[PDB]
RNA sequence: UAAGGUGAUAUGAACCGUUAUAACCGGCGAUUUCCGAAUGGGGAAACCCAGUGUGUUUCGACACACUAUCAUUAACUGAAU
RNA sequence: CGAAGGUGUGCUGUGAGGCAUGCUGGAGGUAUCAGAAGUGCGAAUGCUGACAUAAGUAACGAUAAAGCGGGUGAAAAGCCCGCUCGCCGGAAGACCAAGGGUUCCUGUCCAACGUUAAUCGGGGCAGGGUGAGUCGACCCCUAAGGCGAGGCCGAAAGGCGUAGUCGAUGGGAAACAGGUUAAUAUUCCUGUACUUGGUGUUACUGCGAAGGGGGGACGGAGAAGGCUAUGUUGGCCGGGCG
RNA sequence: UACGGUGCUGAAGCAACAAAUGCCCUGCUUCCAGGAAAAGCCUCUAAGCAUCAGGUAACAUCAAAUCGUACCCCAAACCGA
């Protein structure tokens, strides 16, 4: 089949690139729950 | 304050090996890691300083093709540049 | 003499990589000359012993019947075409004689030329597949399957290389030796020449055989 | 540890820098650039040389 | 503090100390790139684009420092009135 | 100089259990009495790993047919080449975005991997490759739309929203034809061109506002028509008579 | 000529018919549904400054940065396990 997700780079830093998460402080969370894991995943960036 | 030897210390190595050396890193036309950004312009005046070259085409390519450097293991790459000018000269080896 | 091959060219396009990381050991295969003209040399051995025999042919025909190639007394040649083609040596230059040295030394330069190019007709030495001879592989781990080497593209590294190895320097020796003489030496300036080159290639030879019977020190295709 | 060097100006520095720095990798990280090193240890003080020439410059004030 | 060393995988290469001058430890210092609260803007940070100063300039161009917001305070000027 | 264990055999205890003992094994294990328990599994379609079956059973993925002769090599339905056959062809051609982004060339390698055979592949593994004032992106301008000092709302947290600031899917300088590597391309080269903007110089000369005016600047349909790339021919020019 | 490939050359090189869904053309026309914006772009003054500076024209000069460019791309390079 084809499936239900798709790339869109076209929103994807500025839906959770670095300030885009940051610039929530509910998705510093994210980025506080990273500092908090250590996870290499963080944004899903360098 | 005019120009800086800062650039002038771009000499990072030429290119080698099988096809693409053949008058591309000999002759007119040069190849090699020049600094990352390059200049175009003291790095066709550092070899105007050299060979007098106000160069053919001076040209810049940041180089591309694949992560290695153990390429069984995971693999990265730093990146280059291949000049990839024209010199107007190539004579004053 | 022995500050004419001196030199270093250097080429490594021959791959390995086996056991990687820089200080482990290396990563390559690691070929270079460093020392050059290897087949021009029987060329001016060819050109310096033609002069023996006119010396020696001319004086032999001198005193049992006709001059043709010149005239003698005294023992050695004083004129003739054996004159303008006798080599000054034996303890100290001679200047006395500018246009003797000038035909003498043109003579043996196109003599060395002329038995360079023969050695171009008759024997000499390849390039073009000398370039492709070692391209079936590099040196592999077993692992790394080379193409760094391209089993042709490079037959012209080889054409650039050799020669100068059957000419190219033929012109160059028989220069060389004839100014060999012009200083003079004891044992001939030009046998000092030869006998140099030829040992050097002796020597190693009974030097050569003792490191790769352990089968052989290796990595290098 | 502690016992090096005689201590360099900054009037001087200058030509320091015009050789190990600059027209260094145009002869030696050129020719590393083209091999030939049994003499590793020469290089790693082309460094290692002039990184004590910025040292005397900010420790030593120029001095 | 020291006779052995030259970070790891990484063995090599070359060297070093040449035993107290390697190397180590501890103090101090230096650099400490790029980003980043980051702060000249932009900005999908590790990048784009920039200014102002202070210089240089060969006049082609080129260096060098400064330039955030928001708070608190002071000082100067000062509408509708 | 043989602990534990793994592991045979014989004796024993009701059993829980215990003994004797061989091998292997190549290290440790350990009275009594006394102390303390994570102290014993056949069923939970239990958990978890290892290990079965069917069964060599099913299967080996789209019919757009290939066939042949050489080659390589140990070996070829598939590798290599050639020669003969079929099919798509407003596609199955040829070129791109996105995305991949090296998958690419080149050179190699065959193990694994490709749905098999494979020497072969985008596999595996080495190298090599994408070059621009005029082409594009960075870049200038605007949409939807965002942000938003200050501002106006709201326990905190926090909202609305200005001056502004951001923001394409829309609008802002110019180059082409040849010719070129197995990797290049308006990018390289060649030939012949193009452009804009800064500087400078010169000559003349009133210049002068985030201002003002002007202008960008526009639908759909429909009705035509014109036109040319060009297409087709003839003619032409060359070659050829099966 | 390796046998991979390289060197050497050049005739015709038009016209008719017949052309395009290509274009003149944002044209024209028509119809109501009602058809950006800004920049680029032009011009005028304004305060000012005032010939100056600027401007305008010609000519000349210089500059024209930072990156992409391989290749799949209906496909073994996208997506589909």
């Amino acid at each position: 089949m084809k499936r239900t997700f798709q790339p869109s780079v076209l929103k994807r830093n500025r839906s959770h690139g670095f300030r885009a998460r940051m610039a929530t402080k509910n998705g510093r969370q994210v980025l506080a729950r990273r500092r908090a894991k250590g996870r290499a995943r963080l944004t899903v960036s360098k | 304050m005019i120009r800086e030897e800062r650039l002038l210390k771009v000499l990072r190595a030429p290119h080698v090996s099988e096809k693409a050396s053949t008058a591309m890193e000999k002759s007119n036309t040069i190849v090699l890691k020049v600094a990352k950004d390059a200049t175009k312009a003291e790095i066709k005046a550092a070899v105007q300083k050299l060979f007098e070259v106000e160069v053919e085409v001076v040209n810049t390519l940041v180089v591309k093709g694949k992560v290695k450097r153990h390429g069984q293991r995971i693999g990265r790459r730093s990146d280059w540049k291949k000049a990839y000018v024209t010199l107007k000269e190539g004579q004053n080896l | 003499v022995v500050y004419a091959e001196c030199m270093r060219r250097r080429i490594v396009v021959n791959y390995a990589k086996r056991q990687q990381g820089r200080r482990v050991y290396a990563a390559q295969s690691t070929h270079l000359p460093l020392k050059v003209v290897y087949v021009s040399n029987i060329p001016v051995i060819l050109a310096a012993a033609l002069f023996a025999n006119i010396q020696l042919w001319g004086l032999a025909l001198y005193r049992m019947g006709i001059p043709i190639l010149g005239h003698y007394e005294g023992g050695r040649a004083v004129d003739g075409i054996a004159y303008y083609l006798s080599t000054p040596y034996g303890l100290s230059s001679v200047i006395s004689d500018p246009i003797h040295a000038i035909v003498y030394m043109i003579a043996m330069i196109i003599t060395c030329v002329m038995f360079g190019i023969f050695w171009v007709e008759t024997t000499g030495l390849d390039p073009k597949s000398m370039a492709k001879r070692i391209k079936k592989s590099g040196a592999f781990v077993p692992g790394i399957r080379p193409g760094e080497q391209t089993a042709k593209y490079i037959e012209h590294r080889l054409k650039r290389y050799i020669p100068p190895l059957t000419v190219m320097s033929s012109a160059f020796v028989g220069f060389l030796a004839t100014i060999a003489n012009f200083i003079g030496a004891l044992g001939g300036g030009t046998g000092v020449l030869l006998t140099v080159s030829i040992v050097y290639r002796m020597y190693e030879q009974l030097l050569r055989e003792k490191v790769s019977e352990l089968h052989p020190a290796i990595a290098k295709l | 540890m502690k016992a090096k060097e005689l201590r360099e100006k900054s009037v001087e520095e200058l030509n320091t820098e015009l050789l190990n720095l600059l027209r260094e990798q145009f002869n030696l990280r050129m020719q590393a650039a083209s091999g030939q090193l049994q003499q590793s240890h020469l290089l790693k003080q082309v460094r290692r040389d002039v990184a004590r020439v910025k040292t005397l410059l900010n420790e030593k004030a120029g001095a």
